[PDB]
């Protein structure tokens, strides 16, 4: 919880040959996202990947920040296009699937993967900022034929509607506690309770 | 005095706390470490046996000081990992104990036991979700300041009230550091007082003990236990009142975690193990008044004695447990009796049949949404578990049961669904039945079907059927409530057994320990006589139903 | 040196009284048994011993909250010194049984507080557990020392005085051995059992504790000792004016005829006494004393007589409840479950079957009985209690009652039993009933007494005097048109069961069996067709 790295991401997005052709790459399109791989960043820089579960929350904060910053930098073109920035990282590997579940592996940016038991496609600013979508995972075996604590997840504004129910996909996000139903203010996960936040997702 | 127990433990402890026997000290330890960090499970046991050898001042005065002791012995406990930076990073832990010499039952619970050590016995019931509230942390004023690592913690909603400036509650704040936070884990469930316990006249007790995380889903309801101040700011002071205070005054405070008679009665039973006419000797000692239906209850006598086939094909552990009926006239043709006649046993459940409003078995968690009336028990079938379940009236089953007993025979467990909620239990248990037919005994003439007036998929799966019909037999009724009325002899009468209605509980207790298995001969005549049975069966003979 | 607040000196009468526990003797069994078996808790009666000592006795109510303890410790001074190697540590405190004439607590007074007391009165409930805090300890601010409060002995229960530092209760009542206190609520129901009526008797705010928690049962009948206590009502918890009125909550400390009878003896000697009750039983109609039978053993068109007689009944009787269906269902009966809004948590819920074990019932309007409930009536009868699986209290509801009604279901065989009040067709009868009214424009006491001493003393015995004709009989009552090898024979032994209940013999014969032939006969025929 230190404080420079925030001006070096800023100049860390400016293993940069990717970034120079994934800038390149998104692009004329205005999509409202960026994406990194868990390798891309350590290619560059292994203190970044490394706050992962440390500062993800505000490594999001910090990647957005930057990525306001280089992109209507890099193209002002965004200025009359949404003038905003909502990154959509990639995969970051380990992936705690819907049993592997810990309070410990929790405040963390992690992959997994996740099937819908229900979704809120088409409905809900906070709310109305994302959606919500219910999941579990397993196929049929005996063992794993056992109802597992379903995943509740919700999609923050970008990564929704991307999702669509029957979809055995990979569920990357920010995996919090805060599960501020505690006294009546949230949802989250059952008995290990993670309130996650979202963000990649596999495809249909 | 909150110091030095605080700290006089950690020595008495450690140096106990280094595994002990079978050689000493850091190889048993290491057994138990190296058991911990890779599964990150972060949970031990401590054993009251070697203690109270060490000392049993530390095995007593846990109950002593348990509540202060905690967080410090909690803190000290953390660095197994062998590295002190990897310990902030683990969440909680868990242990348990080894051989209190004693439980307690609730009533045994008592104000003057609270919170008290827990050897832990009872009936899991009606159970909730589950929830990490919040141990320790801080939403301190962000117009004034950061963290403070105490808030929430007990059952309780905010903490912090100690010498602002924004450090007491006497201003604002809310937000939490979410990312800093002691969330556990928990859910409340209501364990009863066992009534397979219990005094006739008992009225059970539900008591409202939690399973926090490492006791968590790991049973189901009905089932066993097996887990620097302010200001000198004094009492009196203008503006403090209980009514914050009482709540948990209100409350439940602790919680869990995770011989000649024996030969002489074998004897006996080994006597009996011996003894010819046994069903005989059995029988009239458990229906000692019914006359005829020899028959029903020579079934209804193994039906009590169980015996199991595991899974070797892969696919469930089958069915060793009996589910017969009895079918006729209207209690009082005494199906009653028998449902009556089981009682005299444990691990026996007893229904007002099914006409009963008695909703239980259509579970439900009881503060769904403010508190909901229907509960997570259907203690109607599940709470005979590994014992019996003994219904009349069961054609009163209309809905709620009506399907549900039908996987559950079946499977031995209740999938719960409730589109927001869904669970699946588990119920290994018998089913004891009997049920009137439409209006009277019509089945000379009609076909069970219908006649039975319930549905086919279930009638099917009954182990077997039995009938108690009517008849005015005065070759025989002349003598039939003749017995009734030395049965209802009382004043100089007492009713003759081969023996006790005790050790036949003992007997079958002695009696499912041993177990059985089939020679590479008794097949055959199972198939031949099978073969037989359904020879006769198949080649068109007078029909009472098809079955075969 | 004296307590003002109460008027007693130094001990003020103490060395009477431990001379007194050694002057009793005709105790001097007792005195031992306590301590060397270890069972303290002496349960005194209305205190009879006003004949040994009044300036020890006069003070027992007076204001003896200073004197019990006395007592408490001047046993334990005598005890502890007759027997101190044995289990010492059974502390004593008294338990009287059958206490004082009580004024029935209805009518005690404002003043009636400092007085040992005992209710004449029904149980509404109990309260199911509820015990409350036992002492504190704050913590202050030198470095904060956990400072005794009510820990500090001499200290009072008071409120406020634990206002802070609730671990230093909560948690540390655990490390510290002040684990939470002890009481008991309860609601009963003073109930003299013809009361004025209208005006209504006192329920009862209990709270007191002792380990004789839940000795006492919802619906329990009172041998029930106590001591008065209150408490100012606030106008507010948040201020200090003042409703005055004290808040009486009760220290629970608990735990001629011949000549009548000689007057029943000839009642017993008279022999038709079920005719000539039947003749006095319901006097008020003309025939159908066929009907006015069997209530006598049950004690043992609308409301065409019916409700008269239900009434009849509910007159005669305290042990019963008077109720119908249609406007209440089973709730007036049972099975209301319903909270405490005021506090909002789930009650036992019930209603008149629950004022009726060992009683009767007249329901009226079964005819109109839902299946929602007389379901319950199903379950009822084949039972005599009532399992109640509910949220706050699962239970069964013994309700070891009796029952009768009448309508204008495959299930009458239950019945204790009811007839058919049909039409005669007759002017004359008419003219008689008529006349049985145009002449209408003590045998009671005596019958509740009558039916008492039975209820009180007596007990049939069915034996082969006529054990064998009850065989003799359901035989004759089965087979013409050959059902009565159902329980009918244990109704008609339940009707048998009458007659040696009446006439104080408790042993029978086919007479005093052979009436309840005719009743069940004239019953299954008055309901045959």
């Amino acid at each position: 919880p230190r404080l420079e790295i925030h001006h070096r991401f800023k100049n860390f997005l400016r293993g940069h040959n990717v970034f120079k052709e994934r800038i390149s790459d998104m692009c004329k399109e205005n999509r409202e996202s960026l994406v990194v791989n868990y390798e891309d960043l350590a290619a560059r820089e292994h203190v970044l990947a490394y706050f992962l579960p440390e500062a993800p929350a505000e490594l999001l904060q910090i990647f957005d920040e930057a990525a306001l910053e280089v992109v209507l930098a890099m193209y002002p073109k965004y200025d009359r296009i949404t003038n905003h920035i909502h990154v959509r990282i990639s995969h970051l590997p380990l992936v705690e699937e819907l049993r592997s579940l810990r309070q410990l592996h929790l405040n963390q940016l992690i992959r997994t993967s996740g099937v819908v038991t229900s979704c809120t496609g088409v409905l809900p600013t906070i709310y109305q900022n994302y959606q919500r979508i219910r999941i579990q995972e397993s196929p049929g075996k005996v063992a794993a034929g056992r109802l597992p604590r379903s995943k509740d997840a919700i999609l923050l504004a970008d990564l929704v509607d991307s999702c669509k129910p029957g979809d055995e996909i990979e569920l990357t996000g920010i995996y919090h506690n805060n599960y501020d139903g505690s006294l009546n203010t949230a949802n989250g996960f059952p008995v290990f309770a993670t309130v996650i936040l979202a963000n990649h997702v596999a495809k249909k | 005095v909150r110091d030095e127990v605080a700290e006089k433990c950690q020595k008495l402890f450690l140096d106990f706390l280094e595994e002990f026997q079978s050689s000493d000290g850091e190889i048993k330890y290491l057994q138990l470490a190296e058991e911990l960090i890779r599964p990150e499970r972060n949970t031990l046991v401590v054993s009251f046996v070697d203690l109270e050898q060490f000392n049993q001042q530390l095995s007593t005065t846990i109950q002593e000081e348990f509540y202060r002791v905690y967080p410090y012995l909690c803190r000290a406990l953390k660095t197994f990992v062998k590295d002190r930076k990897e310990i902030p990073l683990a969440k909680d832990f868990y242990v348990a104990f080894q051989d209190l010499p004693t439980r307690h039952k609730i009533r045994e619970l008592t104000s003057s036991r609270i919170g008290l050590l827990t050897r832990i016995s009872g009936q899991v019931v009606r159970t909730h979700p589950v929830h990490p509230e919040l141990v320790s942390g801080t939403f301190l004023c962000l117009d004034c300041q950061t963290v403070i690592r105490d808030v929430e913690q007990q059952f309780k909603y905010t903490q912090p009230n100690i010498c602002r400036n924004p450090v007491c509650a006497n201003r604002r704040r809310f937000l939490l550091d979410t990312n800093k936070s002691r969330f556990v884990d928990f859910q409340k469930v209501r364990i009863q007082e066992t009534q397979a316990e219990l005094p006739r006249g008992s009225i059970p007790r539900s008591l409202e003990v939690i399973l926090r995380a490492e006791a968590v889903e790991s049973a189901q309801a009905g089932d066993k236990c097996d887990f620097g101040v302010d200001g000198y700011e004094t009492e009196g002071i203008r503006g403090l009142r209980a009514l914050g205070v009482r709540d948990l005054s209100y409350r439940l405070v602790f919680l869990a975690c995770c011989n000649q008679m024996t030969v002489k009665e074998w004897e006996k039973v080994f006597e009996m193990s011996q003894d010819k006419n046994l069903y005989h000797n059995l029988c009239t000692s458990l229906f000692p008044t019914i006359h005829g239906n020899d028959e029903v209850k020579r079934g209804v006598l193994l039906m009590l004695f169980g015996g199991v086939p595991k899974t070797t094909g892969e696919g469930t552990s089958l069915r060793g447990d009996i589910n017969v009926c009895i079918v006729g006239d209207p209690s009082t043709a005494k199906s009653q009796f028998l449902k009556h006649v089981e009682e005299f046993s444990p691990r026996a459940v007893y229904t007002s049949g099914k006409a009963s409003s008695a909703a239980g078995l259509t579970a439900a968690v009881v503060r769904d949404e403010e508190s909901h009336e229907f509960v997570i028990e259907a203690g109607a079938l599940m709470l005979a578990d590994n014992g019996v379940c003994c219904i009349d009236e069961f054609d009163k089953m209309d809905v709620r049961d009506q399907v549900a007993i039908h996987e559950a025979m079946e499977q031995q467990t209740i999938s719960i669904t409730k589109a927001g909620v869904k669970a699946t239990l588990n119920a290994r248990t018998s089913i004891l039945a009997a049920a009137n037919p439409i209006s009277g005994h019509y089945d000379r003439s009609k076909s069970l079907k219908q006649n039975i007036n319930l549905s086919a998929p279930i009638m099917s799966r009954f182990d077997l059927f039995f009938i108690l019909v009517d008849e005015c037999n005065e070759v025989t009724d002349y003598a039939i409530a003749r017995r009734i009325v030395d049965l209802h002899s009382r004043i100089e009468e007492s009713i003759d057994r081969v023996y006790s209605l005790d050790d036949i509980r003992r007997y079958l207790l002695f009696a499912r320990q041993f177990k059985p298995k089939i020679s590479k001969e008794s097949e055959d005549f199972i198939v031949e006589q099978y073969k037989h049975l359904r020879q006769r069966d198949g080649s068109g003979v007078t029909k009472s139903s098809w079955r075969i | 040196l004296v307590i003002w607040g109460t008027d007693v000196n130094v001990a003020a009468c103490k060395e009477n009284f431990q001379r007194f526990l050694q002057r009793f003797i005709d105790y001097m069994q007792r005195l031992g048994e306590i301590n060397v078996i270890g069972e303290p808790f002496l349960n005194v009666n209305c205190e009879h011993i006003k004949s040994f000592d009044k300036n020890l006795y006069r003070q027992l109510i007076s204001y003896p909250q200073e004197v019990i303890p006395t007592f408490d410790m001047a046993v334990n001074e005598i005890f502890f010194d007759r027997y101190p190697d044995s289990i010492l540590e059974h502390q004593i405190q008294v338990r009287p049984f059958n206490a004082l004439k009580t004024k029935n607590m209805r009518n005690l007074n404002p003043e009636d507080i400092d007085q040992l007391i005992t209710i004449s009165g029904m149980v509404i409930r109990t309260s199911q557990l509820i015990p409350e805090m036992q002492e504190a300890f704050f913590q202050c601010q030198v470095c904060a020392h956990t400072t005794r409060v009510e820990m500090d002995r001499g200290r009072i229960a008071e409120p406020s005085v634990c206002g802070r530092c609730h671990t230093t209760h909560s948690m540390a009542l655990i490390h510290n051995r002040s684990l939470f206190s002890d009481k008991q609520m309860i609601k009963l129901q003073e109930s003299p059992e013809d009361m004025p009526a209208g005006q209504t008797p006192h329920t009862v705010i209990l709270f007191a504790h002792n380990d004789l928690v839940d000795k006492v049962q919802p619906g329990d009948r009172v041998n029930v000792t106590g001591i008065y206590r209150a408490v100012p009502i606030r106008v507010n918890p948040r201020v200090s004016n003042v409703k005055s009125v004290y808040k009486t909550h009760i220290d629970v400390i608990h735990y001629f005829s011949e000549k009548r009878v000689e007057l029943l003896k000839e009642l017993s000697r008279k022999p038709d006494i079920y005719e000539r009750l039947a003749s006095a039983l319901a006097p008020s109609i003309y025939e159908h004393e066929d009907i006015k039978k069997g209530i006598l053993l049950q004690l043992f068109d609308p409301g065409t007589s019916k409700s008269q007689l239900l009434q009849y009944v509910y007159n005669l009787v305290p042990r019963g409840q008077y109720t119908s269906g249609k406007g209440s269902s089973a709730v007036g009966l049972t099975a209301y479950v319903m909270k405490d809004p005021e506090t909002r948590q789930l009650v036992l819920q019930t209603g008149a079957l629950v004022l009726s074990d060992n009683g009767i019932c007249c329901i009226d309007e079964f005819d109109k009985m839902n299946e929602s409930t007389r379901s319950v009536l199903h379950e009822v009868m084949e039972q005599q209690t009532l399992s109640i699986a509910k949220a706050g209290i699962i239970c069964q509801l013994n309700a070891r009652t009796s029952v009768l009604a009448a309508a204008n279901h495959t299930l009458l065989s239950r019945f204790d039993l009811i007839f058919l009040l049909l039409d005669p067709q007759d002017e004359a009868y008419d003219r008689r009933l008529a006349h049985h009214l145009v002449a209408l424009y003590l045998d009671m006491a005596v019958l509740k007494d009558y039916i008492a001493y039975a209820h009180s003393t007596i007990m049939p015995r069915l034996s082969e005097e006529a054990s064998q004709a009850l065989i003799e009989a359901y035989v004759d009552m089965r087979k013409i048109g050959s059902s009565a090898y159902p329980r009918q024979l244990e109704s008609l032994i339940r009707l048998a069961e009458a007659h040696a209940k009446v006439r104080l013999s408790n042993k029978v014969e086919a007479i005093d069996v052979e009436e309840a032939k005719r009743l069940h006969r004239e019953a299954l025929k008055q309901s045959a067709t």
